[PDB]
RNA sequence: ACCUCGAUGUUGGAUCAGGACAUCCCGAUGGUGCAGCCGCUAUUAAAGGUUCGUUUGUUCAACGAUUAAAGUCCUACGUGAUCUGAGUUCAGACCGGAGUAAUCCAGGUCGGUUUCUAUCUACUUUAAUUCCUCCCUGUACGAAAGGACAAGAGAAAUAAGG
RNA sequence: UCCUUAAAUAGGGAUGGCUCCACGAGGGUUCAGCUG
């Protein structure tokens, strides 16, 4: 009938900033792996679902793992799906941000923050030893109201 | 064009006769199916397809390959 | 006197009593189901009850392309093509659910195994499903069909041209070059026909089996 | 071969008494123990079904060899590690094999499935110990079958109910 | 007993929108009776299929093994295979696009 | 035994099966715990650059006695729900499909010939 | 039960009992209050 | 910067895996914003299991298809006198850049010898699990849509032993 | 961004500089076949 839901998209992992060193190559270069993206929160329409009792009032999109050493990347946050009845108006502040009437329809409520880059990403001929590691972008956190 | 002009009509008559004693199936649906089969197709075939059509109709009439009960 | 192959046992250390018991069971089943004489290459129609269906009988007609196994478990695999789809079925002779075996066309082929019919043309495996059975004279040696089949392109299920197969029913001249034949001859193994210790003499075994069959009668 | 059977005092039998295949009956479940086929010293791949190593792509003299036998820390090999050695020729038991038929004339038991050991090998046969077959001995000859008793001369062949006896009309699944 | 008479009676009682029956010859190794029925919607199809399955389960034939219900996930075509008969529930569009009638009356004389 | 990457013959009336394409259909996945497909087992199939479910209805690998061994690995296209994509099957279909676990009534109904 | 190092009664009906070696806060009206040391 | 620079390159992969539980699945329970199904959360449980492919040395990651699950780790970032050398490491040569040049490079690329016959220790034959289908039963629960346990039966798959 | 695969960190295409005809145990990609 009507449910106030707090969807919080995942947070991208912060890239690492390390450097390689191996027996016969001491200055082996950057190993900062990039962080995984945050898992988006997507309201997928469900025909079986007929009321908004199922949907919770607090959804936290999974956050991506931080980048590791050895150029290891971070597992991106998995997509969180909110099954909703067919014909569900989604409104932020009386905005009707979505209608979600058709079967198979889906609206991305809170996009998971993108993952942060590692130093090896900035590695280049000009930059032979980057120290930068962009922090993982924060995930969206908004309050969406669902009306049948 | 067909095997004979009266062969098709006699076959339709025999099919309707066999549908007269129809017991389990929907008689109206059976008649509608026969009408569809003999109207949607039997207007403008080539002289060759008539033989195959009447042969298959005759086999259906015979029913040794499955009959409608 | 045609002794069915399954009766003659493959040599081994297994006790003769096991063969005696198996032959007793096989003969006692034959007393119910008449297993006619037939050879690899002869066309057979087998009627068997379907267990998947409600006992509805099923008939399969095809050329027997191999006779394998011994004892109660003996099988014969026969082949055909239905709507252009090659199908082979391995029928167990003594399965209690084969209602009947009919030798539609009794004949012998140049080879004791026609597995190469898989690679031969489909015509040599096609056989009319409703073909009527032919009649052979009561006192007459089984006809030997000297047909030599034509083979499709060289990629085959097996290297039929190799000597070890000892195929005689294939027109190798048509599909294989003389160079290919000479290369295949590299596996000749001429001594294999002259090593006398490799030969399995079954005269006494056949005589004993015939005595057992006559006693059963 | 002489084998020992654990019995209750109820089933004691005077030494010297013969035993016959009819001591069992069709439909019973039995256990058969015997020395498996001896395969001699066998490599790890055949003995324990190890994957081995690839045939090509550089593998030098390692196609059927064991990999790392243990970790480096322990500085030893754990007891019971799977290593190449003699396979088979040991006593193994198959449990819960159904008795499909008994030929009394030749004293033959038809036991479902495979049994350990080669042909003409001596097998020790006893009533199944599985819990499902705990108390199925009500109808079996308790001490043993005594032909000398001659209560009813058994037929030549005793068949289980579902067995397609030879000589019966070809089965139709009607 | 549970036979094609029971089939037709139950189906008519639940008011199948259209019914048809084929006497499959014994030489065809499938079954004896091929029933094809059309229904209003997937809900009606499922309802009538469950009803007939319940009647089969409740009536008789304890020794007869239980019976599947195929096509539950699909909405336009269900089918129940009994020991001697097979029923195919569907919608008008599925029936007219699959033409099981011609297939099972004219075995090798159709497209 | 239809594994991954096997080239399979689409024995069906479906447009996907009967349409020419530079790449023959290949098994993409065998819906079985062990990736070995026998008669009645479902598989994924790459037809015309598309993923489609299909059903095994015969294979070259020998099976148990009394069952037919076909010359080519035949397969029938089935939608995700289970409805066969095609409306007719020409080559013989083994009768053993009836008693196997799983839904096969639709396929048997579509089939013309049994073996 | 929620594992707590310090056990606190939340409502009036919560009661402390030392069972099987450790303290528990049991509650009938609000079984949500179940706590284990 | 404490042992090893008086022949151990290193990362991945193959093989075999031993171990911890801070449990991914399967088992038993408490709570729930637990009607049921899905779930979330916490206690207990390490017997068993924990997939295959495309790109790329790549571990990781992305993507495709699955699974009951595709767990986090330690084991000389386990294991190279069991294997591989794909990146990386010497001699050769290019692109970009620095340098007057010789040359150089945490950059990109093409190529590039992986020995050992085992003396000692150790070791070398020690009651299964899960998925699916049916029944219960489209029953409990629910207004409906949906949809259960437990128990039973059938099918398989893997693992062990033949 | 498009093609190639189901999936594509691979491959292909949107005075000097262009221009691959031929050739290459050069380095990548690939159809089909082939095969332990
Ligand atoms: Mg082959
Ligand atoms: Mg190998
Ligand atoms: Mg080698
Ligand atoms: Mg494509
Ligand atoms: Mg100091
Ligand atoms: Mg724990
Ligand atoms: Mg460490
Ligand atoms: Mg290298
Ligand atoms: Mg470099
Ligand atoms: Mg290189
Ligand atoms: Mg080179
Ligand atoms: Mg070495
Ligand atoms: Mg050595
Ligand atoms: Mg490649
Ligand atoms: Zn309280």
């Amino acid at each position: 009938d009507y449910r106030r839901v707090l969807v919080c998209g995942g947070n991208g992992g912060a890239g690492a900033s390390c450097f390689h060193s191996e027996p016969r190559k001491e200055f082996g270069g950057p190993d900062g792996g990039d962080g995984g993206n945050g898992g988006h929160v997507i309201l997928r329409v469900d025909q079986q679902v007929k009321s908004l009792s199922s949907v919770l009032s607090r959804y936290q999109g999974f956050s991506g793992e931080d980048g590791g050493s050895k150029n290891c990347f971070g597992r991106s946050g998995a997509v969180l799906y909110i099954r909703v009845p067919v014909g569900t108006l989604v409104k932020e502040g009386g905005r009707v941000v979505a209608d979600l009437s058709c079967v198979g329809d889906e609206y991305i409520a809170a996009l998971g923050g993108a993952g942060g880059k590692g130093n090896r990403f900035f590695l280049a001929n000009n930059n032979r030893a980057p120290v930068t590691c962009t922090p993982g972008q924060p995930g969206q956190q908004r309050v969406l109201h669902l009306e049948l | 064009a067909p095997w004979s002009r009266e062969a098709v009509l006699s076959l339709y008559r025999a099919l309707l006769r066999q549908g007269r004693q129809l017991r389990y199936t929907d008689r109206d649906f059976y008649f509608a199916s026969i009408r569809r089969e003999f109207r949607k197709n039997q207007k403008l075939e080539d002289a060759e397809a008539r033989e195959r059509q009447l042969e298959k109709g005759l086999v259906f009439l015979n029913g040794k390959l499955g009959r409608i009960i | 006197r045609f002794l069915s192959p399954e009766f003659i046992p493959r040599r081994g250390r297994t006790d003769p009593l096991k063969f005696q018991i198996e032959r007793k069971d096989m003969l006692e089943r034959r007393k119910v189901l008449h297993i006619p004489e037939f050879y690899v290459g002869s066309i057979l129609r087998v009627t068997t009850a379907d267990p998947y269906a409600s006992g509805k009988i099923s008939q399969f007609l095809g050329i027997c392309i191999q006779r394998s196994g011994r004892g109660l478990g003996a099988t014969f695999i026969l082949r055909n093509v239905i709507e252009g789809q090659g199908v082979e079925i391995c029928f167990e002779l003594y399965n209690p659910r084969v209602q009947e075996i009919q030798v539609v066309k009794l004949e012998k082929r140049l080879d004791d195994s026609l597995l190469y019919l898989r690679d031969a043309l489909p015509e040599y495996s096609t056989f009319d499903v409703n073909m009527k059975p032919v009649v052979q004279e009561p006192n007459q040696k089984v006809p030997v069909n000297e047909l030599k089949v034509k083979m499709k392109p060289k990629p085959w299920s097996k290297r039929w041209e190799r000597p070890n197969f000892n195929i005689k029913g294939i027109r190798f001249d048509l599909c294989l070059t003389e160079q290919q034949m000479k290369e295949a001859q590299k596996w000749n193994q001429p001594w294999l026909e002259f090593d006398m210790m490799r030969e399995y003499d079954t005269s006494k075994i056949e005589a004993a089996i015939w005595k057992e069959i006559e006693a059963s009668k | 071969t002489v084998k020992i059977f654990n019995i209750t005092d109820n089933a004691a039998i005077k030494p010297g008494t013969p035993l016959y295949a009819a001591h069992f009956r069709p439909g019973q479940y039995v256990d058969v123990t015997a020395k498996t086929i001896g395969k001699g010293f066998q490599g790890v791949m055949k003995r324990w079904g190890f994957k081995g190593q690839p045939a090509t792509h550089g593998q030098t003299k390692t196609h059927r060899r064991p990999g790392a036998v243990a970790t480096g820390d322990i500085g030893r090999v754990w007891p019971g590690t799977k290593m190449p050695g003699k396979m088979g020729n040991i006593y193994r038991t198959e449990y819960g094999l159904k008795v499909w038929r008994i030929n009394t004339k030749h004293n033959i038991i038809y036991v479902n499935g495979s049994v350990p050991g080669h042909k003409n090998c001596l097998v020790k046969v006893k009533d199944s110990k599985l819990p499902a077959y705990k108390d199925l001995g009500k109808n079996l000859p308790f001490p043993t079958y005594f032909p000398d008793g001659d209560e009813e001369e058994l037929p030549e062949d005793l068949y289980d109910e579902n067995v397609c006896q030879p000589g019966a009309p070809s089965i139709t699944f009607a | 007993k549970f036979d094609i008479d029971m089939m037709v009676s139950l189906l008519r009682q639940e008011n199948a929108r259209d019914i048809c029956v084929i006497q499959v010859p014994p030489e065809m190794r499938y079954t004896d009776y091929f029933v094809i029925v059309s229904g209003t919607s997937t809900r009606h199809l499922h309802a009538m299929a469950f009803y007939v399955v319940k009647m089969y389960k409740h009536l008789k034939c304890k020794r007869d093994p239980h019976v599947k219900i195929e096509g539950k996930d699909t909405d336009d075509w269900l089918c129940v295979d009994f020991g001697s008969m097979v029923i195919h529930l569907m919608l008008p569009e599925t029936r007219e696009i699959y033409e099981l009638e011609k297939l099972w009356t004219l075995r090798s004389y159709d497209d | 035994a239809i594994q991954k990457m096997t080239r399979v013959r689409v024995v069906d009336n479906s447009a996907l099966g009967n349409s020419p394409y530079h790449r023959a259909p290949r098994c993409i996945h065998v819906y079985k715990k062990n990736g070995v497909g026998k008669v009645g087992d479902q598989i994924l199939l790459a037809i015309k650059g598309q993923k489609k479910k299909a059903l095994i209805v015969g294979h070259c690998m020998p099976g148990p006695r009394m069952t037919p061994r076909f010359d080519s690995n035949n397969v029938v296209l089935i939608e995700d729900n289970g409805n066969p994509v095609g409306t007719r099957i020409k080559t013989p279909i083994p009768t053993s499909l009836r008693k196997r676990e799983g839904e096969y009534s639709k396929v048997l109904a579509i089939a013309q010939n049994f073996v | 039960f929620k594992n707590k190092t310090v056990l606190k009664k939340r409502c009036k009906d919560c009661y402390l009992v030392k069972r099987r070696g450790r303290w528990y806060v049991y509650c009938k009206t609000h079984p949500r209050h179940k706590q284990r040391q």
